[PDB]
DNA sequence: TCGGATGTATATATCTGACACGTGCCTGGAGACTAGGGAGTAATCCCCTTGGCGGTTAAAACGCGGGGGACAGCGCGTACGTGCGTTTAAGCGGTGCTAGAGCTGTCTACGACCAATTGAGCGGCCTCGGCACCGGGATTCTCGA
DNA sequence: TCGAGAATCCCGGTGCCGAGGCCGCTCAATTGGTCGTAGACAGCTCTAGCACCGCTTAAACGCACGTACGCGCTGTCCCCCGCGTTTTAACCGCCAAGGGGATTACTCCCTAGTCTCCAGGCACGTGTCAGATATATCATCCGA
């Protein structure tokens, strides 16, 4: 009966519409737009755990930290320029030494 | 003076993690300088969030708004 | 009584990796980036409806909205699944 | 007598702190420097937890952002060592001054 | 159709700043594109400001609050006194 | 009824306080807007118009011109400090950019 | 069709450019890094462009396009609209 | 006969082209350009005027803007001539690369 | 370039406190049904964008000295690392306690909405004055002496 | 220093096009009511921010010591600038057309709004194992 498991997604599409609704965004919202809206955020939400997963995987570990997220945010190419701007909370940095620096 | 609480080896720590291999001396306070700027820009829009929300404290809420208004987002508090 | 995405994104893990976890931290991240890419996404929308003297986001909408967010790839995988899953919706009544 | 050559422990800390997780800074010296500066805009201020812990971490992650920012000024210099003219530089730049 | 535009007000002010100077189309242009800038950058931080608080209203001490955030040093501080002396001015019918 | 009194004069303004009550109920920006909102924005909007116009009006005298172009409105809000800051990243169409000859490149 | 109008950016529109940037002496590079980086530019903002104006299921790019192209990147052309 | 010096007929043009608010560029050359970039993304496109207009005033905003920081950057290494290493570092520092 | 000696990974016992899992219930999401207004489809108008040809000439492309600046190499001395001894204050784990953050119940004043009413501002039309342009004279810099 | 020579400013005269004022008229701002509800205000609770205190010990600080690197100096040469000549294509004007961007008209169907029902996900509690820590066991780098 959920409109995610209609559309076959598993973030709530009902969620999204209320949140769309409340958001101050427009006067009415169409029917479709929590569909797609939810159908993106869950392709997002699955991109960054999939290449997270990797990150964590070759650390030995069977969990995830903020650590695998920043390695995986900033070692694609694409998510890195999607969140640019953003700074994730005990994610370190990325190892990288000038080769002017070395011996 | 609590300035002089971000001690030289802070700033130096700080600069290992940048991927520096030397620092001169007077580093060590023209980086205490920006970081009071930083801090009071950040602050000041966190204060005026808690004066505008009628509160006397400073929630991480007040500051992740004020980071995300200067185009510093940050992800973990909320 | 509080909402998050931590159910949806613990049920995304699983189905990516059916043998790893995610810690707290790392699932108030998770939370904090959907609402903020939600937000990014639905501020575009908004201000696309504007342009156009429209009062209604519908998929055309949205879906400008993250050809002009996402980047190439990114954005042409998002537009696909977003496709697809507007399709299955409607079709399956 | 083994004194590390001049600039190897140098390169070291270096792989220490850019796999580490840390924060690098002591807490209750930024927590005191925190509320000194807030003192300039409202007088008897609380501060929340999460609030001190938030500007640490965002603070930190500016200061390591600038610093390889001015590590990339001072190369370009054809130096090693970073003085204050790389920080100005890199400041200048970005749009900070 | 009929487009709106600041003119006539951007005009008078400016007569009543410097009486015998005038403007030309394109400074016209360019004062109405920052008045409208302007207007939306506060208009949108009142209403993150009015969003954040859980409130549904924009009052008065939101646009002060989104005056204090975005105009810097000496500037927002003559605004507001600009502001409060407009409302009082016009709350004394 | 009795004589109709716009609401940009009764607060003294001259930006109108009516069109900005209509813009800010049409722009989606919260479901009720309140009735000082309108005259507090009118009024900060014509401040920062007359802050902007009296530098733009002496940058034009300056040059001994009597009008206004893109040029002088330039001059003026590069040469002040916070009328700068305000508009750091907002470009000026025609303004040319602030007459700035480093000092090492000038001659011995 | 049009290919390879990027020469039409010549090396004194370059030396102009960066006169008015304040630029003394000028290397002999400088030119087709320039004309490498503003189509980089051109790009990045007509992509944004042609974006607004098929969403708006038009097919010329108006102004207000570009305008609205520019402000997304955090530039904020003042004129035109 | 009367030769000028090598560094005065560039100041010289530095006033004249930072006292004027022209375009610099030639008008035809770079409305071409910008039609021959749009024709990657949708074929028969018609720009209007004011568009192919506010291309240009961008863009040369944002080459004024890059070659400051690359004269900047170029001052930096103790040098006058403008380097491609200049450009690439002010872009780099600036968030571009 | 191997000998001595540091500073990383590697392997194992041992907790322990976050993590994933029952649970139940209550609030938010479905399901049906109605009204009406946004917008999608059709047709039309005109305007403004594309396309073209001719004449000027301002500007780009070219080629040639030549000087000045970028680059490389040498040298010096200083200031920044490296390590050792100390001492200073940061953590940490308790205590108490009290401001104030957060949630609830009235109920009142405020904002939305609607129905005439009209004047402010938007559109169209001159037009003369501010500004651009040219011609020449006076002023200022410049560079080889 | 000095004066010929080039660049630039000033001063005036002429033309020209757009900034500004005026008239007409819509339609959006004003006035005056009702009505519903958002939040102002008082009040209660409980929680977490603050203050303190002892103790351990990790980190910061100060001080020799040395060496390597930043900075200044000198020499080369090469490459970029100033200038004169030759294309050449921008640019302005003036024409023609037709594509499509703005309008109105109509209607229809899609979404908001409401009532009713029910399920899922949000606090809450609990076993338990993933990983952090103490302890012992090979890449590299410093010196003849």
């Amino acid at each position: 009966k959920t409109r995610s498991s209609r559309a076959g997604l598993q973030f709530p599409v009902g969620r999204v519409h209320r949140l769309l609704r409340k958001g101050n965004y427009a006067e009415r919202v169409g029917a479709g737009a929590p569909v797609y809206l939810a159908a993106v955020l869950e392709y997002l939400t699955a991109e960054i755990l999939e290449l997270a997963g990797n990150a964590a995987r070759d650390n030995k570990k069977t969990r995830i930290i903020p650590r695998h997220l920043q390695l995986a945010i900033r070692n694609d190419e694409e998510l890195n320029k999607l969140l640019g701007k953003v700074t994730i909370a005990q994610g370190g940095v990325l190892p990288n030494i000038q080769a002017v620096l070395l011996p | 003076d609590n300035i002089q609480g971000i001690t030289k080896p802070a700033i130096r720590r700080l600069a290992r993690r940048g991927g520096v291999k030397r620092i001169s001396g007077l580093i060590y306070e023209e980086t205490r300088g920006v970081l009071k700027v930083f801090l009071e820009n950040v602050i000041r829009d966190a204060v005026t969030y808690t004066e505008h929300a009628k509160r006397k404290t400073v929630t991480a809420m007040d500051v992740v708004y004020a980071l995300k208004r200067q185009g510093r987002t940050l992800y973990g508090f909320g | 009584r509080k909402e998050s995405y931590s159910v949806y994104v613990y049920k995304v893990l699983k189905q990516v990796h059916p043998d790893t976890g995610i810690s707290s931290k790392a699932m108030g991240i998770m939370n904090s980036f959907v609402n903020d890419i939600f937000e990014r996404i639905a501020g575009e929308a908004s201000r696309l409806a504007h342009y156009n003297k429209r009062s209604t986001i519908t998929s055309r909408e949205i879906q400008t909205a993250v050809r002009l967010l996402l980047p190439g790839e990114l954005a042409k995988h998002a537009v696909s699944e977003g496709t697809k899953a507007v399709t299955k919706y409607t079709s399956s009544k | 007598p083994h004194r590390y050559r001049p600039g190897t422990v140098a390169l070291r800390e270096i792989r220490r702190y850019q796999k580490s997780t840390e924060l690098l800074i002591r807490k209750l010296p930024f927590q005191r420097l925190v509320r000194e500066i807030a003192q300039d805009f409202k007088t008897d201020l609380r501060f929340q937890s999460s609030a001190v812990m938030a500007l640490q971490e965002a603070s930190e992650a500016y200061l390591v952002g600038l610093f390889e920012d001015t590590n990339l000024a001072a190369i370009h210099a054809k130096r090693v060592t970073i003085m204050p003219k790389d920080i100005q530089l890199a400041r200048r730049i970005r749009g900070e001054r």
